[PDB]
RNA sequence: UCUUUUAUUUUUUCUG
């Protein structure tokens, strides 16, 4: 059932990036670079695939997308560069 | 059959490491065969974080008549920062 | 009035020796133990005779006797509970398994 | 060595057999000529502790309240001779036998 | 086994032992063909059914807007449709799978209709005489003469028909079935 | 007989295949996956449909492992036969014990305890065939057969066919 | 276990409850065990038709299961199933089967009330199932007659007939193992009997209780097919090269499985109906001892040796138990211990690690086209030096380990394969105090190398910890994935 | 060393829910163990060297799911069910 | 009918019996005018670890079992009269390996130690007056004899 | 939060140290709903 | 061309 699913708009949570979101998209996209995935961002010598992914989050240059899960079943897609990471 | 990971050339002929030869590590200390119906060796190797100099052995034989032997390991413990006083 | 006082008798015990401890955890404490009805006990035959995930009510003192008791009432546990994902060994949701992440195709082929 | 009568279920040594034969069963034996050894048989289970013949319901169940206190076992396998058999038409078989 | 394809029906198989209806042609189907189908918006509808003439017009379009979707991916009587379809086929796949090549066999030595309006007519024939889809595939599939004898082939299709209207219905397909 | 349905499946895909190509590329895995396959419980699937128009949806990326699964969901054109039904097919083989109709992609034997009388085998014939007062039956004909009952196999389906009523024969 | 599978990667989402069926347990077992021997007999292992037969799992390193033919570490093991000759009860539902006992009839299989009876629906009309069962239990301890007929809720003087039998019910007792009931006629009620009515209690008279028909149907409740586990269950242990101990649960089953021969030749044979008794009380005092070790007032059952044997509560239920010894919490590899001290001249988010322990620890990183030169440098260094390796994966899965390899450097590294390199420098690792307290007291260090057996801890981080240096000890864990020295690195 | 209760709380209050899987799951103990759709046990004869997966009793050979869980969870399972309770895993969310 | 069974340690039913009859002969011996009220004892092979006795009361089935070790008296039941019947029923059923070495420009100079193991171009010594494991190359390092003497290079 | 809560409370009971009792004892009995009371206490303005 | 072992439980001792 598709029912779930929350449209863009009416969506009633934080579009800031939360801390927890952030952990794992630097994860995922850390072990993506180590795995081989393509690089989105230019290469200034950077070899370490946790700093990779940290220059991409702040180019919000990241193909990545958090479903989250609202209490009931219910859920909103983020996309992670409409998600505004400040801390 | 199953021998252990120690060294056995530090052994003697009669299976027994004399004092004044190291053992570490995993090193073997007592050869042991026990057959029952090849040979099936049962030796206990020296403990894996101990290292020193073998300072005595004995051989007896038990009540039964069986061989006995106790084998003393000397080593020297130097002060190092993590040791407590 | 049970709930507001037991907050404020938690609050002078740990006042008591000078020690401070933020207000919403006791709050909290509070509303957890006054969630139903009365006061639930955290004991065994308070919260743990709740209605839980089966897996997370064993993971406390009674084991073998609720699993009995779940095993005749048949019950069925959701795993959304710490316990239950912790024993079947998957990303619970704690802080980072409240979601998934999801691959953006549209994005993806359009900055190619 | 131990060695059950196949009629009354005396049980007994076959040292005792052969010394004084079957106390109970004497008469019909030398009656139909025939020796306590092939009467007998080594194969025996269910022993009886026996004690009052004339007072116990398990001795009137078993057939042994005629005879005297001893030793009897409930089962004794084989099949008693004819000789005796026809001169002791009371008699059952002691196997459950019939 | 292998990478099994999943099901919408979100089944209440819980524990149930094999309690599965009997597979009959007497409308006993299986759990998952019923009369009932959930769309991919979440919506319920009536299972669509299709004669072999439509098999083969949609398994013809389906191989056509592949060929236009490689094609763009690379830029950035009796005989010659034989011919044409199975150079198309050839074209398409690798060549390994021969499963979909014996289909294509049997579907051109057999099948009774073979142009789009004729198959548009029959499916508003059918609609308009509104009977279960598999009843109306396979009275569009099968060639039929007599109305004892249609009984005779779907013996579950007792009471759902009078036999003039069976009549009708047979006469006015051997009509449109083309002549090749 | 030839139904549309509704299926979808999920593909995993390993994270140095993330790109440009990741349509192209799991398009042609689902394919080959799809195309050939068969099971008991759907029946046997033929060819899937708009195959320009499926939707890969948003993928999920496992925990554990960056590996993506993709739920495709997707309209496919199913098989499954049923027990009870009359279908036209050719023989492709024949011998003493049976001879094998090609029924659609699948195969439909037919044993000679359900065969009528008059049929008889002859096995002077090259290839072999089987003869009546009123007809003749040879690999190269087409024949009408009525299947009773369905065994599945681990990878193909198998019905068994006879010819009692009536309009079932040769034609 | 570690290969390829063709089935679908999975994550479970749910956990269903219930009791097996006797005829699921017949269904799902791979074997019959009647023979209580387990081994040694004419020197073969593969006792057929007894405990640890193979079918029921690999016993030892043979690669031949009989079942699945793929050796011990993949094997999850295989059930035996044992019926009993007459069924016995179950000690976790010693008080279940009183409770529905007294709940319903005796004879008839019936509820002693229904419908008809208002503080009988508004106890029904509880949703939840444990406070329903016991609105029903206390209501119907009250009742101790079943009665045919009910005033009507229209007319009191009229009576409806509610169906059943007219006969008393017994006020039922817990004597032992066994139930006891007073009609006064006592008498021990017969396990085959409770069977009975249990199997002849209807589908909403249970429906309506706490229980499931397709779940956990009340006749499952009774013992009659004994499933028995698979060898992984009841590893043997060696105490020498030659002396071999069964495990205690497989002591206990051939104990049950002894008493059900028993019990089965003296019904085939003569049943004096005490003697049969006897030995039902003794298979129910085997299964009892068996499952539940701990049965308040009665003898508690010794091994050989004069102790107790570890029964199934007894590994489920304390803190070495399964789930929390085993579950909750449990042993970790890729982690070391040791002392701790003081260091000023450390940052704060940095911690020093013993080279030994440096040079222990490994984390496995995938080779890529960045570090290609620097894991060539570091397999060409070797475990022997602090940067370097001691395993490397291969795409298939074959590991090589350097130490025992000589062609180190002839081995060329390739995309895709796995280096277990040591800890370097900067590499974030957790960091625990043992008596964790407080969210605090674990926290991820970067790794500084140095030559000294100590973790060296920036000093002021002994705060959270509660940490001296009056020879406590911490734990240092080392993440094994790059989505774990992240979420470490931000968390 | 052994993750005690309170470092697993300690974890949980932290946040860090993929260390806390690699600690319990890939360090500690991980085992594959295949279950079937209809009754969801590890009873599977799952002949991987064939690719054939059976599950007797509910018959079927397709609805066959691998499943990583740790060996004492598979243990505590198998205990159990040799204790009659059914620790029997799924996967359609019923209740929602 | 007064037939009460009683426990007994299994597999000794033939030699308690055997005790409790030779006992009462020995007492019917002794005893004068009054014998006491034990009708008959047995037991059953297929039926182990007890023993039946028929007597009327039980203060006389005590009294007769006092003395003899092994028998569970506190053990015992009154077997209905239906169930005596079917009880009685007649019918029932490298050369560098191992070796001493020492170490000549190295930190370590001067070391013996025991050669271990060889990783190839490099071997592996424990230092025999240090608690420690060395790697260094062979070519560069001198080999001795089982015993202290002649010294000798990489050669052997 | 529920986790984070149990830890802050827990903490300081183990560094704890005109009468009513107080320390662990008090915050055991608090836990533990217990209808009898050590030092019961009314206070009425 | 790799592999290759270190029983179990009951107790006691102390360590933070
Ligand atoms: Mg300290
Ligand atoms: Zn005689
Ligand atoms: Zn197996
Ligand atoms: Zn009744
Ligand atoms: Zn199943």
């Amino acid at each position: 059932l598709k029912e779930k699913a929350i449209p863009k708009d009416q969506r009633a949570t934080t579009p800031y990036m939360t801390k927890y979101e952030r952990a794992r998209i630097l994860g995922t996209r850390a072990l993506q670079i180590s795995m081989n995935a393509p690089v989105f961002v230019d290469l200034e010598g950077e070899t370490d695939p946790l700093r990779i992914a940290m220059k991409e989050l702040a180019e919000k240059k990241i193909p990545l997308v958090i479903r989250r899960y609202l209490p009931d079943g219910s859920f909103e897609d983020w996309s992670v560069e409409e998600l505004i990471v400040d801390l | 059959l199953r021998m252990k990971h120690g060294t056995y050339d530090k052994l003697d002929d009669d299976g027994l490491i004399a004092p004044g030869v190291r053992v570490s590590g995993e090193d073997v200390i007592i050869g042991k065969t026990t057959p029952i119906s090849s040979k099936r060796d049962a030796s206990t190797p020296l403990r894996s974080t101990e290292n020193g100099i073998v300072d005595q052995v004995l051989v007896t034989t038990n009540q039964d008549g069986l061989k006995f032997v106790k084998v003393r390991v000397r080593t020297t413990k130097i002060p190092q920062i993590g040791d407590k006083f | 009035a049970g709930r507001a006082a037991l907050y404020k008798e938690v609050y002078n015990v740990i006042a008591s020796d000078g020690s401070y401890v933020n207000y919403r955890h006791m709050a909290l404490l509070v509303d957890v133990m006054t969630t139903q009805g009365g006061l639930t006990s955290v004991t065994r035959h308070g919260f743990n005779r709740s209605n839980t995930g089966a897996l997370m009510r064993c993971s406390f003192e009674e084991t073998v006797e609720i699993l009995f008791e779940a095993g005749a009432s048949a019950e069925l546990d959701d795993c959304r509970g710490v316990s239950e994902n912790v024993i079947l060994g998957q990303m619970a949701p704690i802080g980072t398994g409240a979601f998934d992440v999801m691959i953006d195709e549209e994005s993806l082929v359009k900055y190619m | 060595s131990e060695r059950a009568c196949m009629l009354c279920g005396i049980v007994q040594t076959t040292n005792e057999f052969n010394r004084d034969g079957c106390p109970n069963c004497q008469g019909i034996f030398e009656e139909a000529g025939v020796s306590t050894m092939e009467c007998t048989s080594p194969s025996f289970e269910g022993l009886v502790g026996m004690c009052k013949p004339t007072k116990s319901w398990v001795a009137k169940w078993l057939s042994v309240d005629h005879s005297i206190a001893g030793m009897y076992a409930i089962k004794v396998d084989g099949r008693l001779p004819a000789e005796v058999v026809e001169l002791l038409p009371h008699y059952k078989p002691r196997d459950g036998s019939q | 086994m292998n990478v099994s394809t999943s099901t919408f029906q979100t089944r209440r198989r819980r524990l149930k032992k094999v309690e599965e209806e009997e597979n009959a042609a007497t409308l006993q189907l299986g759990q998952e063909f019923q009369l009932k189908q959930i769309n991919h918006q979440g919506e319920e509808e009536e299972l669509i059914a299709l004669n072999l003439s439509e098999a083969r017009l949609v398994i013809k379009e389906a191989l056509v807007e592949r060929r236009r979707a490689f094609k763009r991916s690379q830029k950035k009587t009796r005989e010659k449709e034989l011919e044409s379809i199975d150079v198309l086929l050839e074209q398409t796949t690798g060549g390994n799978n021969k499963d979909l090549k014996n289909t294509m066999q049997y579907l051109t030595n057999f099948s009774r209709f073979r142009d789009q309006e004729t198959v548009g007519a029959v499916i508003q024939l059918l609609k308009s005489t509104g009977l279960h889809p598999f009843e109306v595939a396979q009275l569009g599939s099968l060639a039929c003469d007599t109305a004892d004898e249609a009984k005779t082939l779907i013996p579950s299709l007792n009471n759902k028909i009078s036999d003039d209207e069976l009549e009708r219905i047979l006469k006015e397909l051997s009509n449109l079935e083309t002549l090749y | 007989m030839f139904f549309i349905k509704d299926l979808s499946l999920n593909i995993t895909l390993h994270p140095s295949f993330f790109g440009p190509r990741m349509k192209q590329y799991l398009k042609t895995k689902l394919l080959e996956e799809v195309e050939g396959s068969c099971t008991g419980k759907f029946g046997y699937i033929l060819c899937v449909l708009d195959y320009d128009n499926i939707d890969i949806q948003r993928g999920r990326i496992l925990p554990t492992d960056g590996s993506a699964e993709f739920n495709v969901k997707y309209r496919a054109v199913v098989f499954k036969p049923f027990k009870g039904e009359v279908v036209d097919g050719t023989v492709v083989s024949c011998s003493q014990h049976g001879f094998e109709v090609q029924v659609g992609p699948m195969k439909v034997f037919v044993t000679k305890h359900l065969m009528p009388q008059d049929l008889t085998f002859n096995a002077g014939s090259n290839p072999p065939s089987y003869q009546s007062s009123e007809d003749v039956i040879t690999i190269k004909s087409r024949i009408r057969v009525k299947i009773e009952g369905c065994i599945s196999q681990v990878s193909s389906i198998h019905a068994i066919g006879s010819i009692k009523e009536d309009y079932l024969g040769a034609i | 276990g570690q290969q390829y599978s063709s089935a679908p990667l999975r994550t479970v989402k749910e956990v269903q409850f219930g009791l097996f069926s006797p005829e699921e347990v017949r269904a799902i077992s791979v074997a019959k065990i009647r023979f209580p021997e387990t081994m040694d007999e004419t020197q073969t292992r593969a006792k057929i038709g007894g405990l640890n037969d193979p079918r029921l799992g690999s016993i030892d390193r043979n690669l031949k299961c009989q079942t699945c033919q793929e050796g011990m570490n993949e094997c999850p093991g295989h059930f035996g199933h044992i019926d009993l000759a007459k069924p016995v009860f179950h000690v976790g539902f010693i008080a279940k089967i009183k409770k529905v006992c007294e709940c319903v009839c005796m004879h008839c299989g019936k509820l002693l009330l229904d419908e008809h009876n208002e503080l009988m629906r508004q106890a029904l009309a509880i949703k939840d199932s444990k406070k329903r069962f016991a609105a029903i239990w206390t209501l119907c301890k009250t009742k101790m007659v079943c009665e045919t007929d009910v005033p009507s809720e229209d007319d009191p003087t009229q009576l409806v007939s509610r169906g059943g039998c007219g006969n008393t019910q017994p006020t039922i007792r817990k004597d032992g193992l066994k139930l006891v009931g007073s009609w006064p006629e006592l008498r021990v009620l017969s396990t085959e009997e409770i069977l009975n009515i249990f199997k002849h209690i209807s589908v909403k008279d249970f429906t309506s209780l706490g229980f499931n028909e397709v779940f956990s149907r009340p006749e499952w409740m009774i013992l009659t097919c004994l499933p028995v586990p698979p060898p992984p269950v009841r590893p043997s242990i060696s105490f020498n090269e030659s002396q071999r101990g069964e495990d205690d649960l497989t002591f206990k089953l051939a104990d049950i499985l002894k008493a059900n021969i028993s019990l089965e030749t003296l019904e085939h044979n003569g049943a004096p109906h005490h003697a049969i008794e006897e030995a039902e009380s003794l298979l129910q005092f085997h299964v009892a001892t068996y499952m539940d070790n701990d049965i308040a007032g009665q003898p508690q059952a010794l091994q050989k040796s004069g102790r107790p044997v570890k029964s199934i509560r007894a590994r489920l239920k304390g803190k070495e138990g399964r789930i929390r010894g085993n579950l909750m919490g449990k042993r970790v590899d890729f982690s070391a211990r040791t002392v701790i001290s003081g260091d000023p001249n450390l940052e704060l988010d940095q911690v020093g690690v013993p080279k030994s322990i440096a040079k222990t620890l490994t984390y496995p990183e995938v080779v890529t086209p960045y570090n290609i030169d620097r894991l060539t440098q570091l397999v060409r260094n070797g475990p022997n030096e602090h940067p370097g390796a001691k395993y490397v994966i291969r795409d298939s899965g074959d590991r090589i380990d350097l130490r025992y390899s000589k062609r180190a450097g002839d081995i060329q590294l390739q995309y895709g394969w796995k280096v277990e390199r040591h800890i370097m420098d900067n590499d974030p690792v957790l960091f625990n105090r043992q008596p964790s307290l407080h969210k605090m007291s674990m926290m991820a260090h970067r790794v500084k190398v140095i030559p000294y057996s100590t973790f060296r801890l920036n000093l002021s981080v002994t705060s959270p910890y509660n940490a001296d240096f009056d020879g406590d000890e911490m734990n240092l864990h080392v993440p094994q994935s790059e989505e774990t020295r992240a979420e470490l690195s931000q968390l | 060393l052994r993750f005690g209760e309170m470092e697993r709380d300690c974890m949980i209050a932290h946040g860090a829910a993929s260390f806390l899987k690699e600690r319990l799951m890939e360090a500690s103990d991980a085992f594959r163990v295949h279950i079937c759709g209809i009754c969801g046990l590890m009873t599977v004869i799952a002949k991987l060297n064939h690719n054939q997966f059976e599950c007797k009793g509910c018959d079927n050979k397709i609805d066959i799911y691998q499943i990583h869980i740790p060996y004492a969870a598979k243990l505590l399972f198998q205990e159990l069910m040799a204790m009659n309770i059914t620790p029997r895993l799924y996967t359609d969310r019923s209740r929602d | 009918a007064t037939i009460w069974g009683v426990r007994c340690r299994p597999g000794k039913e033939k030699e308690l019996i055997r005790k409790l009859l030779k006992k009462k002969f020995n007492l019917d011996r002794a005893m004068g005018k009054k014998k006491l009220k034990i009708l008959s004892i047995f037991q059953r092979d297929n039926y182990t670890g007890r023993i039946y006795i028929e007597a009327p009361k039980q203060s006389v089935i005590e009294k007769f079992c006092n003395g003899v070790p092994d028998i569970y008296i506190s053990q015992k039941l009154l077997i209905p009269v239906q169930e005596l019947p079917l009880l009685l029923k007649p019918n029932l059923s490298e050369v560098a390996l191992g070796k001493t070495v020492r170490i000549r420009s190295a930190g370590y100079k001067g070391q013996l130690g025991i050669v271990k193991d060889v990783n190839g171009d490099k071997a592996t010594v424990e230092l025999h007056s240090k608690n420690k494991h060395i790697t260094i190359d062979k070519h560069k390092l001198t080999y001795y004899n089982r015993e202290g003497g002649e010294g000798i290079t990489y050669d052997e | 939060v529920g986790v984070l809560a149990a830890q802050s409370i827990g903490e300081p009971a183990t560094q704890m140290t005109s009468k009513v009792t107080s320390g662990v004892p008090r915050l055991k009995e608090i836990l533990n709903v217990a209808k009898n009371m050590k030092t019961p206490s009314l206070t009425v303005y």
